[PDB]
């Protein structure tokens, strides 16, 4: 399956500014993993199924999607910084790793 | 502490090889999986994957001449080569294991070409 | 009078394992199967005491909808009167049945890269089920004279195990949804 992104590019005049990511996938898929990342340096940190968090990541957040499109939404602080978004498909081979590109300043 | 590390990266040359090792340790290549993933310089991941106890393989490649997974397993090494791959790739190459689930770590290496 | 809705049974998403296993009940509805025969593509259907000609223009007094997930050997297992680990410990199913019997595969969706652990199933028990009835428990098991005093250790295994499927699965091992109606005509 290849998978398609679509990003804005946005002034912000303050945090509680609501964001959306959002990806759209060529067939059926089953499950995905969340991630994001901060620019500049790339270790890797994941928010999994069901979208329950990893160990060392804020409480607000919460995922739920539809088939070919897959969406969770954040609120507040550090995230304006700091979310850089990949989205990947675990359900058959080869696991497409998906592209886009993501800013906030 | 439970550990993933890298090990002779890569090298500026005018030869167009380029050679990467990563080492692990505090858990054994029998107990877990680990996957390989490469970045382009100004460009999205792109990745190799294979689940296994040991000793298996899988691949999918757009091209797999000379290619195929190369291990030490001593639990030393995994090791990459490639004739021309200082032009085509590896501006950065990533080192990466999974498991059942959320206990995911990510190490990183980067190449000079 | 209008749709029940179907879709809502089949369609959806992320159901039960096989033991907790769920019913649900249907009433006041229109029958409408015609959208069902157009647009089913399931590898199998059996029905028992009915037959899919002489379907439309009957009237179901109770209909119960129960699914499950499944490996390809439970599929046959799932018949009435058979033997195995299914019909010795869950989802005992009687001969004496009115029913018809569904069945699709979704190793597309269920199957997980690295195994979908969350399907689970119980290997001992001291006796064996009579039909229609559920157990969630645990009292670890015991296999010797002396006790394992509820806690791990020689001979004293805990009684749940979990279902692997992957890519290139064993395509009689893969999983499969499974659904069941049951129905009685005696009423309107
Ligand atoms: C199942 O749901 C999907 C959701 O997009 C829909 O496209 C499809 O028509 C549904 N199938 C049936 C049989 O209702």
């Amino acid at each position: 399956q290849i998978v398609l992104t679509q990003s804005p590019a946005i002034m912000s005049a303050s945090p509680g500014e609501k964001v959306t990511m959002t990806c759209s996938a060529s067939s059926t898929v089953s499950f995905i993993y969340w991630y994001q990342q901060k620019p500049g340096s790339s270790p890797r940190l994941l928010i999994y199924d069901t979208s329950n968090p990893a160990s060392g990541v804020p409480v607000r957040f919460s995922g739920s999607g539809c088939g070919t499109s897959y969406y969770l939404t954040i609120s507040r602080m550090e995230a304006e910084d700091a979310a850089t978004y990949y989205c990947q498909q675990w359900n058959t081979y080869p696991l497409t790793f998906g592209a886009g590109t993501k800013l906030e300043l | 502490q439970v550990q993933l590390k890298e090990s002779g990266p890569g090298l500026v040359a005018p030869s167009q090889s380029l050679s990467i090792t990563c080492t692990v340790s505090g858990f054994s290549l029998t107990r877990y999986g680990v996957h390989w993933v490469r970045q382009p310089p100004g460009k999205g991941l792109e990745w190799l994957g294979v689940i296994w106890a040991d000793g298996s393989t899988y691949y999918n490649s757009a091209l797999m001449s000379r290619l195929s997974i190369s291990k030490d397993n001593s639990k030393s090494q995994v090791f990459l080569n490639m004739n021309s791959l200082q032009t085509d790739d590896t501006a950065k190459y990533y080192c990466a294991r999974d498991g059942r689930g959320y206990d995911d770590y990510w190490g990183q290496g980067t190449t000079l070409t | 009078t209008n749709l029940c809705p179907f879709g809502e049974v089949f369609n959806a998403t992320r159901f039960a394992s096989v033991y907790a296993w769920n019913r649900k009940r249907i009433s006041n509805c229109v029958a409408d199967y015609s959208v069902l025969y157009n647009s089913a593509s399931f590898s199998t259907f059996k029905c028992y005491g009915v037959s899919p000609t002489k379907l439309n223009d009957l009237c179901f007094t109770n209909v119960y909808a129960d699914s499950f997930v499944i490996r390809g050997d439970e599929v046959r297992q799932i018949a009435p009167g058979q033997t195995g680990k299914i019909a010795d410990y869950n989802y005992k199913l009687p001969d004496d049945f009115t029913g018809c019997v569904i069945a699709w595969n979704s190793n597309n969706l269920d199957s997980k890269v690295g195994g979908n652990y969350n399907y689970l199933y119980r290997l001992f028990r001291k006796s064996n089920l009579k039909p229609f009835e559920r157990d969630i428990s645990t009292e670890i098991y015991q296999a010797g004279s002396t006790p394992c005093n509820g806690v791990e250790g020689f001979n004293c295994y805990f009684p749940l195990q979990s279902y692997g499927f992957q890519p290139t699965n064993g395509v009689g091992y893969q999983p499969y949804r499974v659904v069941v109606l049951s129905f009685e005509l005696l009423h309107a």
